[PDB]
RNA sequence: AAGGUAAGUAU
């Protein structure tokens, strides 16, 4: 159970890379509503990773158990 | 790869079939070569490393065999951890031989 | 004039006063809710 | 992509038979590239070691056509062709890239450099929109490779 | 609709009219960690803890 | 030298609105 | 801490703190003063200098702007031609200004701002404020003073100069600036506060702690490139020891179903190549991306881990079709290169 | 602080206005091994950044 | 449960010992089963004979 | 003093930069190639070409009627014995990595380190210590071998 | 005029 809970709450690889600023490279703003948002190294040169990083299953959003009952 | 030639073979009974690399073994015949092995593992840590086999935790055995070594060149980052800031002195040539 | 193809009008264009009143209590808003918050976030909303 | 391929079937040793396939088009991959630069400068990188890799070459142009540069993609190519001229993947690839005029002329010096390839020859008759063009082409084609049934079936719609 | 704007000369006088990488960063705490350069730099806007 | 954002209303009016802008 | 706040900024204030626990000053100050002395130490008998001494100062003595001290003396052998002050970037020295038998030496730490990080008008100011002065106290009337700007890692030095001195304490500066423990210590300190790094990220990585993770069902490929490029040497008494290329040998190994791929490299690859070392990389890499294509999905890996570091990038070009597949690097050296013994 | 770009340490502002850089704000200094060297950014005499 | 608790708490039983099966071995006996992987595994296969031998043991007794 | 006006490091004008210098080397081997690859009756008659290929039907059947070794080694003389013989295998380095391709033996490499650590574990010009390491006994081969 | 007091043990 804590090995599941650490794993659904721990930091994934994508979302390591997303906190990462290169600095001095300045970005073209990416999302027009909110200019705070911010890919990062996420698709960016400069992040090391040649292989573009792969999205973690063990964030999946699923529904509730008794949002289950109600289906 | 010198003794441990000789520990895998442990009984002049003992054949490497042409099939596979590795010698046939009964299971404790298998510990016993593990535990040789081990030892054998521990010897040259012990030798090049001029420490005692029994100083070796049970912790530090497991990076020894998997192959995890440790250094340190850089031992005065222990600044990191009547004041003792200034009592340190130096000691010259002078003072070594004159 | 799309058919003379000449100066015929010339159009003046002033932002509404609602539209600045708008402007000013967003700008109102971003500052009053900025109590425990990081300055890029203040800085990111003002912005935007 | 890859010009090896290895089939998989009381012996120690187990010898596999070596298969090269004719031609491996990988799909494009969009954006599966991360660092561009890092990646350019890898692809680079294998381009200089193994410059008779007709892989190295196709992976280091499509980089360039996914990232939007699209003209220095057909110079590596062209290179490509220069240092690979007997795959028939990467002289396909150059009559892809390239403009459509002068991908005519590529598979005019396609022939030049490997004429047993049906598979450019055909692909010259989708470069020619001119039916007079195809028949040029196609019966050229036949001078070469009159034994191939796939080449001889576009007779009839040559007329 | 598109992005009907662009701050990518915006941007760069920005960083012209500050002096560039050096006069922004004389500002800065950069010198102080001795760095030798700003090329392969990053950041981490949020600490592992 | 203040670093107060000083209003442009009569300030940088000879310029238009296009220069700079590619 | 020498760090003046110009009013109370208490994010700063903490900052600084932390960044200078431990009493990092003054380990600062003690670790230039003891490297001062070494550099002095080793040329005594070429400057013509009888002893150097650690001067017995306050253990605050790092702390006091106001005032100043000695922490080195060097007592000379015969004389010293003192020179007029100078700063420590003058070429030209007058070397006609007096004579002495003992010279002081003070190293000055400041945490300069923006307005007033100039270190060579900081030491000027410091040396004639201290030198004519009656509160710091000085054991001669002749002596140098360093300074140093830890916030923008600058250093200067101003005051007398004997020969050769000027060129030895240039040279320990700039030795002492680039490396030493303490001051790497504040580097580091300075850079965990900013947060910023040296392009260090952290990524999937075999250590000892997740090696028990390991051992899943899921298939796992460890590749080794140690043993493609390799000759024997082999020295002759009668002779020369003379080396002789042999056949290189990829390891695919699995450890699930224990399959292990070896690929045979001939001799006869290196022939032209002035670029072996990278060159059996890409060979390797193209390896395993063929053998990868060969096997079928369900018995296709979906993590690669790699013995060599080197051979880290050329999977990922290799396996750019691939993206489902995590391509570990280990920081443990594998046994697997012993294995053709 | 406020118009440097996110990238470099600052806030990345946007100004609708019109702000002044003193010249006591575009000096630098570096270290070589002739010693330290200052450096300004506006040669050309005009009016402050 | 309860009651075996106390008896664990009093010590008038010894405390359990993990239960290990094979997907668990390396969790439980990890950084012995890489000095002794042999008798690591002996070890936990006795351990799981045992747990299968006292249920085939009630089975029969029962029947 | 008058201080000495630098060359303003803008990152975004020099990546823009690189970009048009990228754009215009493109533009000039593009006409380089076209230079080239810009130079390289029976085209409408059917009968005429079934005519040539029957010939040529015909016609096929009328036909038918070590010293390589230069580089350098991380390793000392006195390191080897004569009495016996070891693999020299490639240094680890990365491929974008422009180093030269130097050799050593695993088994040399693991005592070189066990030494290093036992000196370093007795252990507990002008400054030494912050100048070597901060700022490896090898020979090459001569032809043959060294 | 301020919004600029480190706190803690010991006499």
């Amino acid at each position: 159970r804590y090995r599941k809970m650490k794993e659904r709450l721990g930091l994934t690889e994508i979302r390591k890379q997303a906190n990462r600023m290169s600095f001095g490279e300045i970005e073209e703003d990416a999302y027009q509503e909110d200019l705070g948002f911010s890919l990062g190294h996420l698709g960016k040169s400069g992040s090391g990773r040649v292989r573009q990083t792969q999205v973690n299953e063990a964030t999946k959003a699923r529904i509730s158990k008794t949002l289950q009952r109600t289906l | 790869n010198d003794r441990a030639k000789v520990i895998l073979k442990p009984d002049k009974t003992t054949i490497t079939e042409p099939h596979h690399i590795w010698p046939t073994l009964t299971d404790e015949e298998w510990i016993k070569v593990e535990v040789q092995l081990k030892d054998l593992i521990l010897a040259d840590y012990g030798k090049k490393n001029n420490v005692n086999v029994a100083s070796l935790t049970q912790s530090e055995i497991r990076d020894i065999i998997l192959g995890m070594e440790i250094s340190a060149p850089s031992q005065q980052r222990q600044q990191i951890a009547t004041s003792n800031y200034e009592t340190q002195t130096f000691s010259s040539k002078t003072e070594w031989r004159v | 004039n799309e058919v003379t193809k000449e100066r015929t009008a010339q159009c003046f264009l002033r932002v509404d006063d609602e539209s600045m009143q708008r402007f000013h209590n967003r700008v109102r808003q971003i500052l009053m809710a900025s109590g425990s918050t990081t300055f890029t976030k203040i800085v990111n909303k003002w912005n935007t | 992509t890859l010009m090896d391929m290895r089939l998989s079937q009381q012996t120690v040793v187990d010898p596999k038979g070596y298969l090269t396939d004719l031609n491996s088009m990988i799909p494009t991959h969009g954006g599966d590239i991360n660092d561009i630069k890092k990646a350019r400068l890898l692809l680079k990188s294998v381009r200089e070691t193994n410059p008779h890799h007709p892989p190295a070459w196709i992976a280091s142009a499509r980089l360039e056509e996914v990232t939007g540069k699209l003209q220095v993609a057909r110079n590596l190519i062209m290179k490509g062709t220069e240092m690979c001229p007997k795959s028939e993947d990467v002289w396909l690839e150059a009559a892809r890239l390239q403009p459509g005029d002068t991908a005519k002329a590529v598979v005019a010096q396609a022939v030049r450099h490997l004429p047993q390839s049906v598979r450019i020859y055909i692909r010259a008759a989708e470069l020619e929109t001119d039916i007079r063009a195809k028949k040029r082409v196609l019966r050229k084609a036949l001078e070469h490779v009159p034994n191939s049934v796939r080449l001889w079936k576009a007779a009839v719609e040559l007329e | 609709d598109g992005k009907l704007w662009n701050l990518n000369n915006y941007r760069t006088d920005m960083i012209q009219a500050l002096g560039g990488v050096e006069g922004i960063l004389e500002h800065t705490l950069f010198k102080g960690t001795y760095f030798p350069t700003w090329e392969g730099l990053f950041w981490e806007k949020a600490s592992g803890f | 030298p203040t670093g107060e954002v000083l209003s442009l209303v009569g300030k940088l009016e000879g310029t238009r609105m296009g220069d700079k802008a590619q | 801490t020498g760090i003046f706040m110009h009013g109370k900024i208490p994010t700063l204030k903490i900052s600084l703190i932390q960044i200078f626990r431990a009493h990092l000053w003054q380990k600062i100050h003690e670790s230039i003063v003891m490297d001062l002395c070494q550099v002095f130490d080793q040329e005594l008998d070429a400057l013509e200098i009888e002893t150097v001494q650690k001067e017995t100062i306050h253990p605050r003595k790092s702390y006091k702007m106001n005032s100043s001290c000695a922490d080195i003396l060097l007592f000379a052998s015969y004389k010293w031609n003192v020179s007029r002050p100078s700063l420590l970037a003058d070429s030209k020295d007058v070397m006609d200004s007096t004579t002495t038998q003992k010279y002081w030496i003070d190293i000055q730490l400041r945490w300069g701002d923006y307005d007033s990080h100039d270190i060579e008008r900081y030491a000027r100011a410091k040396f004639l404020d201290y030198t004519t002065d009656n509160m710091s106290i000085y054991p001669s009337p002749t002596g140098v003073l360093i300074a140093i700007d830890l916030a923008y890692n600058l250093h200067s030095a101003y005051g007398n100069w004997f020969p050769g001195s000027k060129p030895l304490i240039q040279q320990a500066m700039a030795k002492i600036m680039k490396a030493n423990p303490a001051l790497y210590v504040l580097r580091e300190r300075i850079r965990k506060g900013l947060q910023l790094y040296s392009s260090e990220p952290t990524e999937p990585y075999l250590s000892s702690q997740n090696y028990g993770e390991l051992f899943s069902n899921q298939i796992i490929w460890f590749v080794d490139d140690t043993n493609v490029y390799r000759v024997t040497i082999h020295k002759t008494f009668e002779g020369n020891l003379t080396t002789k290329p042999i056949n290189g040998a990829i390891f695919i190994f699995n450890p699930r179903t224990g399959q292990l791929f070896l690929k045979i490299i001939h001799t006869s690859v290196w022939a032209g190549q002035k670029r072996l070392g990278q060159l059996a990389k890409w060979k390797t890499a193209e390896e395993v991306a063929a053998l990868i294509r060969s096997l079928p999905v369900e018995e296709q890996p979906k993590q690669i881990i790699v013995t060599r570091k080197g051979m880290l990038d050329p999977l990922e070009v290799h396996l750019l079709d691939f993206p489902n597949i995590v391509i570990k690097g280990s920081e443990l050296q594998l046994p697997f290169q012993a294995c053709l013994k | 602080v406020f118009y440097t770009p996110k990238e470099l340490g600052g806030l990345g502002m946007l100004s609708m206005g019109h702000v002044l850089i003193p010249q006591s704000d575009l000096r630098w200094s570096k270290q070589t091994d002739v010693g330290i060297t200052h450096f300004r950014s506006g040669m050309s005499h005009e009016e402050d950044q | 449960q309860k009651e075996l608790q106390e008896k664990v708490r009093l010590g008038l039983m010894p405390p359990p010992e993990p239960k290990v099966r094979i997907s668990n071995l390396m969790r439980v006996l990890g950084t012995e089963a890489v000095q002794d992987p042999t008798k690591v595994e002996a070890h936990v296969r006795a351990q799981m004979a045992k747990r299968q031998k006292a249920h085939e043991e009630a089975n029969a007794a029962r029947k | 003093e008058e201080p000495v006006t630098a060359d303003v490091i803008n990152p975004m004008a020099l990546r823009q930069r690189e970009e048009l210098r990228e754009k215009l080397a493109a533009a000039k081997e593009k006409r380089l190639l076209n230079q080239k690859l810009g130079k390289i009756p029976w085209l409408d008659d059917t009968a005429a070409w079934i005519e040539r290929s029957r010939q040529l039907q015909k016609e096929k059947d009328l036909a038918e009627k070590r010293d390589l070794q230069g580089l350098t080694v991380e390793h000392a003389i006195d390191s080897f014995r004569e009495g016996e013989t070891m693999i020299l295998t490639l240094k680890d380095k990365g491929v974008l990595q422009e180093e030269e391709d130097v050799l050593v033996n695993v088994n040399l490499v693991d005592k070189e380190r066990a030494e290093k650590n036992v000196e370093l574990r007795k252990k507990k010009a002008q400054q030494k210590p912050r100048s070597i390491l901060s700022k490896p006994h090898s020979f090459r081969l001569e032809q043959g071998g060294t």
